[PDB]
RNA sequence: AGUAGUAACAAGAGCAAUGUGUCCGUCUCUGCU
RNA sequence: ACGGACACAU
């Protein structure tokens, strides 16, 4: 009853030594004084292992097995043996008693294995039920990023999730602090109904509660799906050179399938627009492409996700749209107005140079969810006007920081104080929507006092908001007020009818252009789940690294095939769907003064004999895959964006993006070998070169009999028969002489 | 002062005055009368427990020396301690835990007990402990050494004769602090540290650039 | 080619390199110059504003939330009670045990910055009385082999330690070869 | 990408050496009090042992 | 954590878990005096 | 002799750092088809 | 949280 405890430590307190280290050693000492150890220390655990089950008894175990193990084996092996002292409670033990417990020991009723190790029955649930589609073998890229290999609970963080466990097995072990969520509480009152009348040991307890509810992350290699069921299995699904096709037991995640639905709809609006018809190929690709082996159309028909490029691919089909996008999870309702997207290079609050991406243009807003109302009058990088409403009058100062964020002016993004790394330490880039957000939800003062005040006049119906949590009616923040009965529901949550045309600009019955494909997020997410594009406009994989490999892999492989039509009729070569995909890593303003570029050095390839470069046309090729422009510009680089960074791919020599190998006679894009393109070496690597300049001609090396240097941009007022020598790009100098 | 609080408390509340001051981390002779409030607070606080007893019936009685006690006092332990008590009691008592530590807990009344105790006025200092402790069910005794003292919510669980006592015994001792000198100091009483001793501060001096003789010098540069 | 001095509390031959002669030749050399390295670190932080002061806050929010025990993190640690390596936390419990023996009671609060104060303040003891390993040996006949080999019994053993021995026992890194 | 196309890249695979013998807590010294300017002297202080103790250090 | 002694932490959880035990009616009323009074042992031992 | 290699073993006290990352766990015998 | 193993640098 604790009767026990307390006459042992009477036993324990009338020795002196012992009196005197537990006066004299606090709790905090104890924490040394535990790991007290005063002997010689073992070293070598596999060799030891490895010398030590040579003998008979190698275990030690505690002296109770002399009442549950007998001394002899059937065989006449004897199983323990008592040591060399007198009163120890510690036997030495034969492995032959681990045997003779496990085939003639007393059966036991009650197992506890399912239970406390209930996570990897999880796992071996998820593996037994899978289902094995092919191996198909291509260069997997791989991008090292950090994952769940553990999910935890939604609801939890993983410090929340450990003072949830610290409340549910030692109660009146916590300490000061309390339980800070609603979902700590009804997931610590539904532990500590779960786990009343457990015979097994509290940290054993504690553990199984740690192995469902506390989400770890790492660092892998992961080429495809990154929710914790798909990289559980991550030995098994991928390889350098192979992707094994792979759907778990079970049914999937809902938040998982919400966010690959619209990475996968992103990609095919993206796609189509570089088609001839951007309606028919988006038509074509949605009724064939599968997530997690489960039809699209049948998830475009049950998903309540808005978002702007899944609305395209609803309003093809016929479903109907609730026109809202996502900040934060809530419902960010667009009511009137246009914009456009376009990037640039904005300073911020903590003196770092950051990448924004801010929406130019006028948008009247409905902003609404579940707690409060917003009616936000904005256009370019300016908050105007925001009628916000609410239901609780805390509700409201919360979603104050949620649209404070959203508005992106030139006061708060120069109102930030502290440290706010849009970067990881992995040098990853973070969005910076985002980290603003999680930043100004607890840091607040710098967004009211630096907002500053505005004047308004006496209407009814209006309350206001200071900076100090003053409700007032006689001033307010700026371009912020406060209501009371807001705006009603059942027209943000009614799924409107619309119709699409043949370039996927979706507008309603009354004519507003509610979608066009601009305003579509050109952002690469990795998704959750899997996404089998299973059609001939797309490639195997996406992801802008794989888009890049395939294309150079399937040039060179058809390079037979493509030669011939680069050599006679070049236009028909240029019009192919397989160069289509690879649009869509150029930006949109480029394309067609890339083509216009790479056609007319194209063709002088083949007004100036010999000077045949394969390796050259192979670079520049799917560059060549939209009607030209006539600019006279010149290029020693084109730009490509992977991941937001952009790569650049020389026009003259490798680089990080095309380079070729003389060593392996091969092709190396972006790490991955793509194959040797047709073994011409002696054909090839001629004098005069005419695909590298727009009217010039490379003429060797560099040589001063001609005058001083240029430079690319400055080659506009020459000559004929003027000769020059020119940086040409990476360090070097050529003659080059502008033709007749 | 010093030698007045060691010669008017009980040894039991010196010592757990000079073993609060130590978890605190500041010795009793460099502050002397917050040394007396502490004993002030301590002794208030046994005074308001002691031969104050729970019978089998649950009737609480008063006695000189099979009872248990009324209260439980949480004043005086180290704060982990304090927090087990304090958390045992919460998870009997399913009662809401409190976000300071209290001073003492009431068995009978199933209630939280804070004691303050003042030499300014009594209303002021329990307005301030009032707000100081606004969003908790606790129950807030404010004594003085003027004789007034102050419950919550006019409501009291202690008798007459307690209460009375412990006025007399801050009487007395405001009285003692008058007539030794030592209440114009008593009355009008309401960061890190890492410094150098000499032997490390020549190590330090003998370890820099060969332009320096003095670390200050140098940390100056 | 740098400075020579004698340390006044330890009494040993320190070398002092910094701000020495620039060197003229491809080997290496230790003569750092402190205005450059001044300048770098200048340079580092005009170049990441508010990263210092980041750091240091965390490290001030660290320091006085850590325990003494964090010291016992360590593997095999110069015992300078013993004059030999032993475990971390043995060696921690052995300094706690002689600076508390000496009335060096700062780190019975459980802080880090505490011990270290008590390990600052101790460099002023005279005399410092620390617990020793002797051995005691005693001729025996092995009994399996029939040798007479030397039985070797480790008790303790209470020794007085002086000013200058225990500043330079406490200012050592025993050293090893790595294997 | 910090590079335009007219130039030249190469890549030093570097070591140093003896590191750690040519290294100076007295070096440290300096580098860990410019890294504290401006903070509580305390922390200074404590900061600067270290380097102090390692500038003054004996090896058996 | 903690900066009382390892005998102080003892009694003392020892002496509120006797309190509750005797509150949620786990133990008797001689249990718990002869809890407390092993307590009062312990502590005219741990006073020498 | 031999192992070995900058210093040892060839019996008669067995000397394991710091930092970072990843992974796992929670106290008289010798027989690898 | 603590421990063990392995890798790398010093
Ligand atoms: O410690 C408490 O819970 C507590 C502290 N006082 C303040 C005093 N005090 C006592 C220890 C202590 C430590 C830090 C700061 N003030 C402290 C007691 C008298 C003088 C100051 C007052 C109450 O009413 C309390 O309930
Ligand atoms: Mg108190
Ligand atoms: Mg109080
Ligand atoms: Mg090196």
């Amino acid at each position: 009853s604790g009767m026990e405890r307390i006459k042992e430590l009477m036993e324990m307190v009338k020795n002196s030594r012992m009196r005197e280290i537990l006066t004299t050693t606090s709790v905090d000492h104890m924490a040394v004084i535990k790991k007290y150890t005063s002997g010689r220390q073992e070293k070598n655990p596999a060799l030891r292992m490895k010398w030590m089950m040579a003998m008979k008894y190698p275990i030690s175990a505690s002296s109770r097995i002399r009442e549950m193990i007998p001394e002899k084996d059937e065989d006449g092996n004897t199983l323990w043996t008592n040591t060399k002292d007198a009163g120890s409670n510690r036997v030495l033990v034969s492995p032959n008693a681990v045997t003779w417990w496990n085939r003639a020991g007393p059966v036991s009723d009650v197992v506890h294995y399912p239970r406390v190790y209930k996570m990897y029955f999880d796992r071996l649930e998820r593996l037994t039920h899978g289902t094995f589609g092919p191996v198909k073998f291509y260069n997997q890229v791989k991008v090292r990023k950090r994952v769940d290999i553990n999910p935890g609970h939604k609801d939890l963080t993983s410090r929340e999730a450990q003072e949830v466990i610290m409340e549910v097995v030692f109660p009146n072990e916590v300490g000061a602090r309390t339980l800070s969520s609603d979902a700590q509480l009804t997931i610590t009152k539904e532990k500590k109904e779960e786990l009343k009348n457990c015979k097994i040991s509290p940290i054993m307890v504690a553990y199984m509660l740690e192995r469902e509810l506390v989400r770890r992350t790492r660092f892998l290699p992961i080429a495809g799906a990154t929710s914790s069921t798909y990289v559980e299995v991550l030995h098994l699904t991928q390889g350098t050179c192979w992707e094994q096709q792979y759907t778990p037991g079970g049914e999937a995640e809902n938040d998982d399938l919400d966010q690959t639905l619209i990475i996968a709809s992103r990609n095919i609006v993206r796609r189509s627009i570089v088609a001839i018809d951007p309606l028919a190929s988006l038509l074509s690709m949605c009724h064939t492409t599968s997530i997690s082996s489960e039809p699209l159309v049948e998830i475009l028909r049950s998903n309540p996700t808005d978002e702007q490029a899944v609305n395209i691919c609803k309003a093809a089909l016929g479903i109907r749209i609730n026109n809202s996008f996502s900040f934060g999870g809530y419902n960010f309702k667009r009511v009137k107005g246009s914009s456009q997207r376009t990037e640039k290079a904005v300073l911020t609050g903590n003196l770092q140079t950051l990448t924004m991406t801010i929406f130019e243009g006028y948008e009247e807003f409905n902003v609404s969810g579940k707690r409060a109302s917003a009616v936000l009058k904005k256009g370019a990088q300016r908050l105007i006007q925001a009628i916000i409403g609410g239901r609780t009058l805390e509700d409201i100062l919360n979603l104050m920081i949620t649209l404070m964020v959203f508005s992106q002016e030139e006061k708060m993004l120069k109102a930030v104080r502290g440290d706010l790394n849009f970067v990881n330490r992995a040098n990853q880039r973070l969005n910076p929507m985002y980290q603003l957000l999680r930043h100004f939800q607890k840091d607040s003062s710098t967004l009211l006092k630096n907002w500053g005040t505005e004047e308004i006049d006496p209407i009814m119906g209006i309350a206001g908001i200071m900076p100090d949590g003053t409700i007032n009616k006689t001033q307010t923040l700026m371009g912020v007020r406060l209501s009371q009965g807001g705006v009603d529901e059942y027209s943000f949550n009614e799924r409107i009818r619309v119709n699409i045309d043949k370039y996927l600009r979706v507008r309603n019955e009354k004519g507003e252009l509610l979608i066009s494909p601009e305003e579509v997020s050109e952002a690469q997410g990795q998704e959750k789940l899997p996404i089998n594009y299973n059609s001939s406009l797309m490639w195997e994989v996406n992801g802008p690294e794989s888009i890049l490999t395939n294309t150079y892999h399937w040039i060179i492989k058809n390079w037979e095939l493509l030669k011939t039509q680069w050599m006679t009729d070049p236009t028909v070569l240029y019009n192919r769907i397989e160069f289509e995909p690879f649009q869509t890593l150029i930006p949109k303003g480029n394309r067609a003064i890339y083509s216009g570029f790479t056609r007319t050095l194209f063709q002088q390839m083949r007004d100036v004999e010999g000077t045949f470069d394969s390796i050259q046309i192979i670079k520049l090729l799917p560059f060549s895959a939209h009607p030209p422009s006539l600019g006279r510009t010149q290029f020693s680089s084109f730009t490509l964006n992977i991941r937001g960074a952009p790569l650049r791919l020389l026009i003259r020599g490798n680089s990080q993006v095309f380079n070729y190998n003389q060593m392996e006679n091969v092709i190396i894009v972006l790490g991955k070998s793509v194959g040797s393109p047709e073994r011409s070496i002696l054909t090839e690597s001629s004098s005069i070169e005419s695909a590298v300049l727009r009217g010039f001609l490379i003429l060797g090396k560099a040589n001063s009999k001609y005058g001083p240097v240029l430079t690319i941009g400055e080659l506009d007022k020459l000559g004929r028969g003027e000769k020059a020598n020119v940086l040409i790009g990476q360090g070097d100098t050529v003659l080059v002489m502008k033709r007749k | 002062m010093e030698n007045f609080v060691r010669t008017n408390f009980n040894p039991m509340i010196l010592e757990r005055a000079e073993k609060t001051m130590k978890e605190y981390g500041e010795n009793p002779q460099n502050e002397g009368n917050k040394f007396a409030a502490i004993s002030t607070h301590m002794e208030v606080c046994f005074m308001y427990s002691d031969f104050h007893f729970i019978d089998l019936e649950g009737n609480t009685i008063v006695k000189e020396n099979m009872l248990k006690h009324r209260f439980e006092i949480i004043e005086g332990q180290e704060r982990n301690i304090a927090w087990t008590i304090v958390n045992s009691i919460c998870n009997m008592t399913e009662n809401s835990k409190p976000r300071f530590l209290p001073d003492l807990y009431d068995y009978k009344t199933n209630k939280f007990i804070e004691i303050g105790v003042t030499r300014r006025k009594v209303e002021d200092y329990y307005y301030e402990k009032a707000s100081k402790l606004k969003g908790e069910n606790v129950y807030i005794h404010i004594f003085s050494f003027d004789g007034e003292e102050m419950a919550t919510d006019d409501e009291y669980i202690l008798d007459e004769e307690s209460r009375a006592r412990i006025k007399t015994r801050l009487f007395v001792l405001r009285q003692e602090l008058a007539t030794a000198g030592l209440w114009d100091s008593f009355r009008q009483s309401e960061e890190e540290e890492f410094s150098y001793p000499p032997t490390f501060q020549r190590l330090a001096n003998q370890s820099l650039p060969p332009s320096f003789k003095d670390y200050h010098q140098f940390k100056a540069y | 080619r740098g400075i020579w001095k004698t340390n006044s509390e330890t009494g040993a031959q320190q070398l002092n390199p910094i701000d020495g002669p620039l060197p003229e030749d491809n080997e290496p050399s230790g003569y750092a110059q402190t205005d450059c390295v001044l300048e770098l670190i200048e340079g580092l932080d005009r170049s990441h504003p508010g990263l210092f002061e980041t750091a240091c806050q965390e490290t001030i929010d660290a320091i006085q939330q850590t325990r003494v025990d964090k010291l016992t993190q360590g593997r095999q640690t110069y015992d300078w009670t013993l004059n030999r390596n032993q475990p971390a936390a043995t060696a921690l419990a052995n300094t706690i045990e002689v600076f508390r023996k000496n009335g060096y009671k700062l780190n019975e609060s459980g802080r880090l910055i505490d011990f270290l104060k008590d390990v600052l303040l101790s460099f002023e003891n005279d005399s410092m009385e620390v617990t020793t390993h002797f051995q005691k040996k005693k001729r025996i006949r092995d009994n399996h082999s029939k040798k007479m080999i030397t039985q070797r019994t480790i008790g303790k053993k209470r020794v007085k330690l002086t000013k200058k021995n225990y500043l330079i026992r406490a200012l050592t890194l025993n050293t090893m070869t790595k294997d | 990408a910090k590079s335009t196309d007219e130039e030249l890249s190469y890549t030093i695979t570097g070591d140093n050496t003896k590191w750690n013998e040519n290294q100076n807590p007295r070096i440290f010294l300096a580098m860990v009090l410019r890294i504290t300017a401006g903070q509580p002297e305390w922390f200074r202080d404590l900061l600067a042992v270290a380097p102090i103790m390692f500038s003054n250090k004996v090896a058996r | 954590i903690g900066m009382a002694s390892m005998l102080d932490a003892m009694l003392s959880r020892a002496r509120i878990d006797a309190r509750i035990d005797l509150e949620s009616g786990r133990i008797s009323s001689q249990d718990f005096s002869e809890i407390t009074n092993t307590c009062k042992a312990i502590e005219a031992l741990k006073r020498q």
